[PDB]
């Protein structure tokens, strides 16, 4: 799984 | 070793050929919100938390209102000889979490106690305390922090076992998580999209996360004219894809 | 491009005819422990850490720590006006990072901040928390951990330019580690004779690191009588071979 | 420096 | 991942519940010397080896002595039908390393060679090459050099499993290089200890390796008288302790 | 048949292929202690008891004292209906000997007790009477006499069954025997190996215990700096060699 | 285990 | 396990 690509998922809207 | 950012999960390895085994830390969330016990003395201080605004705030919130209702639920009942064992269940969707004591001798035989932290089927808004609707709104956001927790986990975090492991032990929060929002102060797709497909692999999740549709008009219309749930009288729930799953009960234990 | 293993460093080249240029990445360690930032969060998240021994729990103890310190030092500030410049300063040997501040409208004018993380020539063990105890010690080893990881990358990677690079930059961290060691919980030969010996270039340690020296009998019996450091009341270091080199104040830049 | 011998300093004595 | 330091072991962890697995290394050693692999494209290059004098150039010769010898045994068979399984067994007190070959067709079905690389029972010095006599110096010394990198790695590592592991699978090297080097150019208190107790836990030895106690001389004047091993016409062997433990065969896979 | 010098144990031959069965006489000695008996009326009497002194003087005192406390333990208790299981465990590191009782009818339904006989984690001096003293001196000598009759008996009759003994059963004893004489009128070596140690096979510690060496001054200043125990808030004793090993509970029965 | 050497421990230092 | 004392073995008499 190196090669993944990785995703940022802070900015989700998530109502927090 | 103890520490972790609030709703991560570990990957660990049984071997039998070895399969994953998800830790999810949902166990320990649950334990420490029944325990009173406050942020600064979990397994969760000390990591820097501005992608989860307020969660020491809302977690020591919460923490006491479910502290305080455990008395509550237990005061009438003798448990000086007993001890909880470390198993909690969670019913659905009042989020009823249920504990089983049983006696320091065995170690009159078993007791069990239930709390619904987020009653959804039969409420009261105008004849319920500041205290109930405060801490009921921070039991809810602390869970919104968990799965943010663990969505940023899974995005930054890739693994080969991912493949083969799915949302599943998380739906119980998911539902409280819509459902209370829903009919107590709109629908989050993401958490819908989640609760709804309890079968969500994590590689395809965080694949695909980013770009996930809303909720179809024809639902949103049918939850408005039915409610999100429709009771057997054994609770159904009204998925965004038109499903209509059964909720059962989810078991934790401590890791 | 912004990933690399802890410790590790890269040889760039100026042209003017061409010379190396050492990005140490000493800087960068020094800005995430500043900011507080959690290992997951660094360019140093994902590689195999097997040869360096609890590097994330560490560094994230370290990382509050020096958080929480620096912010101790800057809430008597207003600094809402200004930037911190990407410069930082160590002066030795109390592990003194110096920041320096400018206003928004120039980038009253400047401001100056230090902080000593690894405090050595006035310390109180009987009256110190176990929070200091514990963030100190985790500091000290994020920094064996850091000299230990470009310690690795320079004995696997050669480079032709090797001849003329040396461990001079490196020195507050390995006089630091060698200090704290000693005066708080023996020294480590390698750790001193890289302290000592700034100058060492490359190639030639990496041929001879191995099959380093121990400390003399008679340097180790002087350190005993009279402490590693000689103020001049200006610090000078007790060098394994009985120098007594200046430690003037390193200058760090992000690269 | 392709012809430079290369050492593994993974098990030195680094009190680590 | 693929490199260590020669003589090092890793401890794994199966899970059932957790239980350690001890990668002792042996196979690995084994298989290399029967193929005729030269230092440099082992494992084990490119490593410090100041502490294990001649590793490199007594590991070739006996690697070279190793293989001839297993060509001699298996010239007189045809095999270009077969495959060596990945199994090496250790008959004592001769080292007879024990290889089973099967058909390509099954993985005439099962073919078995073995090979006393340090025999001690049987042998001619008068009428023995200086090939065989430096190829076996040189496989003992490797042997020796083998356990030192154990001992040393063994020091320097505490593991919390370490109680539960012992030197077991280390007797045929450590008979071998007792034996060869009684019977053929004293007697080592260190490594007769560990041959004769078999048992003895890795926390254990650390701590006591240090102050092991000499051979008893009754002990050395019944060996004189005797041997060291005791024929049943199986072989016994003559333990520090007046013990007569029966040296059994060990089996060795691939980690 | 039924009479011993006390300490010595014997090793009876299971078979399912023979494996050993070690009979320690732990369950015999604690059996003794509690029924008051006194010394003329166990298996134990009609030796010669040079070898240890003052075995009978103080075998009665804490018979009597060990008798006394259970009696206070158990007048609180209606046990005219039940019968004292032939199950004996200790809990350390108190010296917690606990029973188990049940019905008369059944061989409500089950009760246990505990009196720690030694306890060290929580004491009074000043507010003890010399009855209780005396008594757990008396105790405390006791169980040195039957670590001393188990070690003289060892030491006489090697057993090729001894390879595969160990002296796990006699930690709580051992553990209580150095626990007591540190926290209450320094640290005999031996007793600290034994209980550190609880894999030594006897073979083994029959061949080196004469030569067994004192405690680190590193060791003896961390536990004069911290204890000897580690509580977690479970037990964790500080070993000999700097080991934190968990001090379970063991279970003995009749033979 | 006939060969074994035997031990006296009669006179360890054992505090009795 | 981080506690217990470390051994250098390096110096042993083994003859090598």
């Amino acid at each position: 799984a190196d090669s993944v690509i990785k995703s940022d998922f802070s900015s989700l809207k998530l109502d927090v | 070793l103890e520490r972790r950012t609030f709703g991560s999960y570990k990957i660990e390895e049984l071997t039998i050929k070895k399969i994953p085994l998800l830790d999810d830390g949902i166990f320990e969330l649950l334990n420490y919100l029944i325990d009173g016990t406050n942020f600064n003395k979990t397994c969760y201080c000390g990591f820097n938390y501005s992608h989860l605004p307020n969660l020491e705030r809302d977690f020591n919130i919460a923490s006491l209102y479910v502290r305080e209702n455990f008395e509550i639920c237990t005061d009438q009942l003798d448990l000086a000889n007993y001890v909880r064992q470390p198993n909690i269940s969670i019913k659905s969707p009042d989020f009823t979490v249920c504990l089983e004591y049983v006696l320091k001798t065995v170690v009159q035989e078993t007791k069990f106690v239930e709390m619904s932290l987020l009653p959804l089927l039969n409420r009261e808004e105008e004849s319920l305390t500041e205290e109930i609707l405060e801490g009921e709104g921070a039991v809810v956001n602390v869970l919104k922090l968990f799965i943010k927790g663990f969505l940023m986990h899974l995005g930054e975090n890739p693994n080969s076992y991912d493949r083969q492991l799915t949302v599943e032990k998380y739906r119980p929060l998911l539902v409280s998580i819509v459902g209370y929002e829903y009919l107590v102060g709109k629908i989050n797709h993401i958490y819908y999209q989640l609760a709804t497909f309890d079968n969500y692999p994590f590689d395809l999740l965080r694949f695909q996360l980013s770009s996930l549709i809303s909720t179809p008009t024809s639902i949103l219309e049918r939850i408005t004219k039915e409610g999100l749930f429709k009771i057997i009288t054994t609770v159904l729930f009204r998925g965004i894809n038109g499903s209509e799953s059964f909720l059962n009960i989810k078991r934790y234990r401590r890791f």
